[PDB]
RNA sequence: UUGAUGUCACGGAACCUUUGUUGUCUUCGACAUGGGUA
RNA sequence: UACCCAUGUCGAAGACAACAAAGUAUUU
């Protein structure tokens, strides 16, 4: 891999006002540290960085607290996006490694939201076997809820945090746990938003339909686009709506 | 204005070294990439690859040497009934080297001149007679000088070197650095500048691990390894191997009843009953600043 | 309730929360865990209450109630009977001294060293002096106002701290405070969290379970077994105090600092060994009707006492590290330390079994025989030799509780389960154990090891070096054995280090699908290294103990110095020394010990072949023991094993050319005088490689072996013995003998390494390996108007 | 500070993996100090 | 704001750099 060389290339290009530059620099430095912690074969690289005063000045500027902490959330969000794109081309082992890399890197509302979504997706990988659910599935969903509640304690209108909280609450119910408290109130806020962001939301608006006995949002579902991979699941939601 | 690391080419500085560039490197103390500012951009030189560094274990092991025969001492012991202890010899003052002599001034003209080596000579005969190497006056006890028990010439030792994952050219140049050539010697131990410590090494045997259950005699392959070593030096440096020649001239052992006189000057010629110049006279005569680094880097250049 | 209903600040005022785990039988690794508070009975032995009875209740109901209360023998998880300041001030002062004198870099070392003083206040008088025998040591005389040495001497002489327990408490609190101050300098105390698997798991009972009536019969007997469990190795029952950060791995202790053998561990080990006997794992989950497998039915009759030791000295602290196989150096972050309990501690042991069979079931008789033969492997860290016990002085008898006379006698005495009743019951127990019928051999076998070294040896401990009177930079490992309440020191080679060496020897010469076993990650892996030595997913099948030295040698100290390649003198701060154990060809060091190997490994010819190959290479001298083998320490003369029936040990078994004549010419003039030294000017080009040869295997095409050499003196040689600078006595005039080891004239390996390294550096045109880069030169001005003095202005 | 016709929690080993290790010749010569006289 | 030197004495280095805990599959 030679991650030291990658750090040189980024340090040549990078300027501190530019998101992509800092995203790339943070990514390269994290990969270097990861290879050290793994005792990888890349640890045989004994070389250092060239142009020492320039490299020192640029690294010293990057490691400013606000610069690196800013870059952290953006790198996490970029990885989370690229995961949710390539999720269905990956095998289980490498889906797992991707998500756990995101979690370890991120361990600001952008960071918390990204970490909550990463924990939600890590939990989805576990599947029940026989009449037993893995404990780590419940653990992951509870940690997602815990992260979501930092945002919602100070901004109850935040749609993404609210939706992640509601998804995790529905998975808790699926595992045979109870709903967490104030599920009804938060599920009522979601209906005050009233728009489908992703396929999971269709299952929330049906829960709202069955609870408040309100039919307004069913026409959104019946008009949803058919160009989806999990067509059978969408058709099952269509049947419930009808 | 400069730290001494800036008075030599950056290529000859240690591979894994200290921060000499202008700045306060402690600003990155919390993060792993700080180490990359302390390492050469192109990696490890041969001696670092063979003998190792703080971040890379070495590939050779040096064992203790043991004397083979009954000792032959420089001076007979106080009790003639005991041959296993020798008598004392008193050395003249041992003082620290001064780099300000080799680097005469703040002018950027003056570099680090090179690697120090001590020459071979017999001033130990004067010390055995109890006299100072330069002045010839009797040495006196002081809190600052030493008395030692010293072996004579002709004592023999044996020791072993273990090695692992060497290239053939590496083993060839290691054998070359051990045995040298007939007419050359190493220096070892205390008081090298007073003529003590000339030693010669000879290989007795090389054995090789073929695998976990077979070892084999390697004596037959020694010439091939030496050939590859010298071919490697040609590949790196082509014809311009002058540093080898200067090294050999400093490793040369005087033979044929030759008797070089080797000593440091006195501080002033009035202090020397032989009548040669001291440092205070030399520093504006032969070893004047514009001439000093050339004379010091030319083997066996006389000062008087 | 407690009598008088007193109040406390909270649960932590009365007890400690401890993790209790569940171990998967086949992998040997924990599946999950839960937590509870434990409250010690010596602090809170008693609760009191009332039963209120209506007058119309019959006499027979009253009799049944009273007999039931006497028969009830356990509640809230405990066997029972039913009847009817300085350290803060010192830390602040020492921190002020350190920061006033700009010596804060030593905070961590001081914190660890002061913690080490907790075992005896007399150690304060023993703290090292400087090399001149004077109070200017670089740690203890900082501040030379008062010094640290004076602060500690005053504290040790404070009458409140004269009690050993108070001194231990003082040292521990002070060490923790200095540790936390040292952590601030590194950016604060921060510890990496686990991604997932960090939550407790509680068993869920089943509410749809069906009701059953079961007879079990009137035949019912109780067997009592009494004895001792004796520590034949050091042992480790892990338990972390969350408020104690300084130590990474910690031992379980009572509140008054006695060592504890907990009930939970003993039950877990009994269940494990019973499944080993029957040779069938139990698969049952928590909750639902009780499991009916043969192990669970026995465990439902068993009772065991929680036990503690009379011995209460502080634990040892062991250093531990991990080596990166590619570079041959410590891996990033892999330095940690461990508390260990000494061998020789004795625990009371009492077991009881209730059942309808005529005695102990045959499986339990076999397991107790295994324990009596010294294969009670009870504690954690088994792979590195911790936790082997022998059951000693066993006695037993069976009481028949179907007999009404016996049963009334039993009820009258609460089953003889209190201290006084126990001392009566012991008068009627019979010596020995009941012999098993269907006996099965123990699953582990002992291999005896003996190693011979013809060189010095060190297994370094710098913290012990910081407090020992001798005052070198590093000294060798020692450990302590308990006798009564006395502690005796023994020089040893750590079990962990020896395991590491053997594991490396095995891994470097085997492959899986053409990849060395050193390079694998070992996820979903079935390689022989996982099979023998274990992994992060399953326990290993070979257990290494510490090795001890025969005939108790005494350490020797050697001096060292690094030489600047330009000046030819001592490099600025790099003068140092060590204290290895002396070993030589005439008087070699002898190491003895043993390791335990599971019998299914000895039965497998392939695994035996692998171990044999590795120990053959250790016997050949390719793997030195301990540190600093670059300068000649740790060299194995031979290694031999006994006990395998030769299943492992079956595998363990042209003149040099003339040197050329030199071409060098030097011409000497008889009247001239020459300088004692000259400088070799290097070539401009240094040849570097970004990625040197890795240590993780013997690479094909490269060479490995030994060079044997002859050295001859041409002029007189001085190699001094600097351990004594006054040898020729009839600041003073110093004098030295020639270097000797066990009265043999020798040259150290470090001298030869440095000598040859200088010439090799010059021949290959290498960098100046040793060189004082950061020195700043300066020169005197001269009395010269034009060139100097007219440029300096007021 | 329980609630009562129903508690196998003595129903659960803080267990598992990690080499206090890597690098270093007990060496060795010119240097200190600040004026003085017109 | 030009010129000129004068005196002979003396031990140094005594550990430094790195790591300071990290990991611990539930499945096409
Ligand atoms: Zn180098
Ligand atoms: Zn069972
Ligand atoms: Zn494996």
């Amino acid at each position: 891999s030679n991650p030291i060389r990658d750090i040189q290339d980024r340090l040549k290009t990078a300027k501190f006002d530019n998101k992509d530059d800092m995203m790339n620099l943070a990514s390269s430095l994290y990969k270097y540290e990861k290879q050290l912690m793994d005792s990888s074969e890349a640890t045989l690289c004994q070389q250092g960085l060239s142009n020492r005063p320039n490299s020192f000045s640029q690294l010293s500027q990057f490691r400013d607290s606000d610069i690196q902490s800013k870059a952290g959330g953006q790198t996490g969000k970029f990885w989370q996006n690229e995961y949710e794109a390539c999720k269905n081309f990956q095998t289980h082992k490498e889906r797992r490694e991707t998500l756990e890399q995101i979690i370890r890197f991120l361990q600001d509302d952008l960071l918390l939201k990204t970490l909550a979504r990463a924990y939600f997706h890590r939990g989805l990988l576990y599947r029940p076997k026989g009449f037993s659910v893995p404990a780590r599935k419940v653990e992951a969903m509870k940690k997602a809820i815990a992260y979501c509640e930092i945002i919602l304690d100070k901004n109850e209108e935040e749609s993404e945090a609210l939706r992640i909280w509601l998804y995790a609450a529905m998975e808790l119910r699926r595992c045979g746990e109870e709903y967490p408290e104030n599920f009804a109130e938060k599920l009522f806020y979601l209906a005050n938003d009233g728009f489908i962001s992703e396929l999971y939301d269709i299952r929330l608006f049906l829960e709202y339909t069955e609870r408040e006995e309100d039919n307004n949002f069913l026409d959104m579902i019946l008009q949803e686009n058919q160009d989806r991979e999990r067509l059978f699941e969408l058709c099952l939601y269509k049947a419930r709506a009808c | 204005d400069r730290m001494i690391g800036k008075r030599m080419s950056a290529d000859l500085r240690p591979c894994h070294g200290d921060w000499v560039e202008d700045g306060d490197l402690s600003a990155l103390n919390a993060y792993p990439e700080k180490r990359l500012l302390l390492r050469h951009p192109k990696g490890l030189c041969p001696a670092c690859r063979l003998f190792g560094t703080g971040s890379y274990k070495g590939r050779v092991r040096f064992g203790f040497a043991s004397l083979e025969n009954d000792p032959e001492w420089l001076i007979p012991g106080k009790n003639p009934g005991d041959p296993f202890h020798g008598g004392p010899v008193m050395l003249s003052l041992l003082e620290r080297p001064r780099p300000t002599w080799s680097i005469p001034g703040s002018d950027n003209k003056f570099k680090v001149p090179g690697r120090k080596f001590y020459v071979h000579h017999h001033a130990w005969k004067t010390i055995k007679d109890g006299n100072h190497p330069t002045t010839g006056k009797a040495i006196e006890q002081s809190p600052n000088n030493r008395t030692v028990e010293a072996l004579a010439g002709g004592n023999s030792f044996s020791f072993e070197i273990a090695f692992e994952n060497l290239k053939e050219w590496e083993l060839g140049l290691l054998i070359h650095s051990l045995q040298l050539e007939k007419g050359l010697a190493h220096k070892l131990g205390m008081a090298k500048s007073m003529g003590f410590g000339s030693v010669e090494i000879d290989v007795e045997s090389v054995r090789l691990r073929k695998d976990w259950k077979q070892w084999r005699n390697g004596n037959s392959e020694i010439p091939n390894w030496l050939g590859k070593g010298f071919a490697k030096l040609k590949e790196w440096f082509r014809d311009e191997l002058d540093f080898i020649e200067n090294l050999k001239k400093l490793l040369w052992f005087p033979e044929g009843d030759q008797a070089p006189r080797v000593c440091y000057p006195m501080l002033r010629k009035k202090d020397d009953p032989n009548g040669n110049s001291g440092y205070e006279e030399l520093k504006d005569g032969e070893f004047k600043k514009e001439d000093r680094q050339k004379k010091l880097t030319t083997p066996w250049t006389p000062w008087a | 309730s407690l009598p008088g209903k007193p109040d406390f600040d909270g649960p932590k005022a009365i007890g400690s929360q401890r993790v209790l785990n569940r171990v998967d039988f086949k992998s040997g690794k924990a599946h999950d865990f839960f937590k509870a508070y434990e409250v010690d009975h010596t602090r809170f032995p008693r609760f009191e209450g009332e039963i209120t009875i209506d007058n119309k209740v019959s006499a027979e109901a009253r009799k049944l109630l009273c007999d039931s209360l006497k028969f009830t023998d356990r509640l809230c998880g405990a066997l029972c009977v039913i009847r009817f300041n300085l350290a803060e001030k010192t830390a602040e002062q020492i921190i002020s001294i350190l920061d006033d004198n700009k010596k804060t870099e030593y905070t961590r070392l001081l914190a660890d060293a002061i913690r080490s003083l907790r075992r005896s206040s007399k150690l304060v008088a023993g703290l090292p002096k400087d090399h001149d025998g004077k109070d200017d040591h670089y740690l203890w005389d900082i501040g030379k106002s008062v010094t640290i040495r004076q602060i500690l001497t005053t504290s040790a002489d404070t009458k409140e701290l004269k009690n050993a327990g108070k001194w231990r408490e003082f040292c521990e609190k002070l060490g923790e405070a200095l540790y936390l101050k040292s952590k601030d300098m590194s950016g604060g105390l921060k510890i990496t969290r686990r991604i997932l698997g960090d939550a407790e798991f509680h068993g869920k009972p089943d509410r749809l379970e069906k009701s059953r009536s079961v007879s079990i019969g009137s035949v019912l007997k109780e067997t009592v077994v009494c004895g001792e469990l004796v520590a034949k190795t050091p042992f480790f029952f892990g338990a972390i105090d969350e408020d104690a950060k300084q130590t990474a791995l910690q031992v379980l202790l009572t509140p008054d600092n006695k060592y504890r053998l907990p009930r939970s561990a003993v039950r877990g080990i009994l269940r494990r060994d019973l499944q080993t006997y029957f040779d069938s794992p139990c698969n049952a989950e928590l909750g639902g009707r009780p499991c009916m497998c043969k192990t669970c039915r026995i465990m439902r009759g068993i009772t065991v006492m929680d036990a503690r030791s009379e011995y209460n000295a502080p634990p040892e602290i062991r250093h531990r590290t991990r080596i990166n196989p590619f570079t041959g150096t410590v891996a990033e972050g892999a330095l940690f330390n461990m508390e260990v309990a000494p061998e020789g501690i004795v625990f009371p042991f009492q077991l009881r079994y209730r059942g309808s069979e005529d005695g102990l079931p045959d499986a339990l008789k076999t397991v107790l025989k295994w324990w009596a033969e010294g294969q009670a492997f009870m504690s954690g860290a088994a792979s590195t030799g911790k936790g082997r016990f022998r059951m000693e002085n066993a006695k037993y008898e069976t009481l028949d509780l179907s007999d009404e006379n016996q049963r009334n006698d039993y009820l009258k005495n609460w089953g003889w389960r209190d201290e006084k009743g126990l001392e009566e019951l012991k008068k009627r127990l019979n010596s020995g154990l009941p012999e098993p019928g269907n006996y099965r051999d123990p699953k582990w076998h002992e291999i005896n090891v003996s190693i011979e070294m013809a060189s010095p040896f060190i297994n370094g401990d710098p913290i012990r070096a910081a407090v020992d009177k001798r005052g070198t930079a590093v000294v060798t490992f020692v450990k302590y054995k308990a006798e009564g309440e006395e502690a005796k020191p023994v020089c040893a080679y750590k079990a962990e280090s020896f395991r590491g060496v053997i594991r490396s020897a095995v891994a470097r010469i085997h492959m899986e699908d053409g990849v060395p076993l050193t390079e694998l990650t070992h996820s979903d892996c079935e390689c022989l290294l996982c099979q023998i030595f274990g992994s992060e997913y399953e326990a290993g099948k070979i257990r290494f103990e510490d090795l001890v030295f025969e005939s108790d040698p005494e350490p020797v100290t050697f001096d060292h110095v690094a030489i600047d390649r330009f000046t030819g003198g001592a490099a600025d701060k790099k003068k140092f020394d060590d204290s290895p154990l002396p070993g030589s060809p005439a008087r070699p060091l002898m190491l003895k010990g043993s390791f335990w190997i599971r019998r299914d490994v000895l039965e497998d010819e392939e695994y035996c072949k692998a171990l044999g190959k590795a120990l053959a290479d250790v016997n050949n001298g390719l793997y030195p023991l301990g540190g600093k083998s670059a300068i000649g320490y740790g060299q194995v003369k031979s290694l031999g094993i006994k006990g395998d029936d030769k299943r492992i040990s079956r595998l363990m078994n042209v003149a040099v050319p003339e040197k050329p004549k030199t071409d060098a010419e030097v011409r000497i003039e008889a009247e001239k005088v020459y300088y004692p030294h000259y400088f070799v000017e290097p070539h401009k080009k240094v040849e570097r490689e970004e990625k040197p040869c890795g240590h993780q295997k013997f690479h094909e095409g490269r060479l490995t072996g030994k060079i044997r050499c002859k050295l001859i003196t041409k002029t007189p040689l001085i190699v001094p013995d600097t351990s004594n600078d006054d040898f020729f006595r009839p600041e003073y005039h110093k004098s030295y003998a020639f270097f000797r080891l066990h009265k043999q004239i020798m040259i150290p390996g470090s001298e030869l390494r440095g000598m040859v390294s200088s010439v090799y550096e010059t021949v290959t045109n290498s960098c100046f390996r040793i060189f004082d880069e950061t020195k700043r030169l300066s020169w005197r001005m001269d009395a010269d108007h034009q060139n100097v003095l007219q440029d300096f202005l007021p």
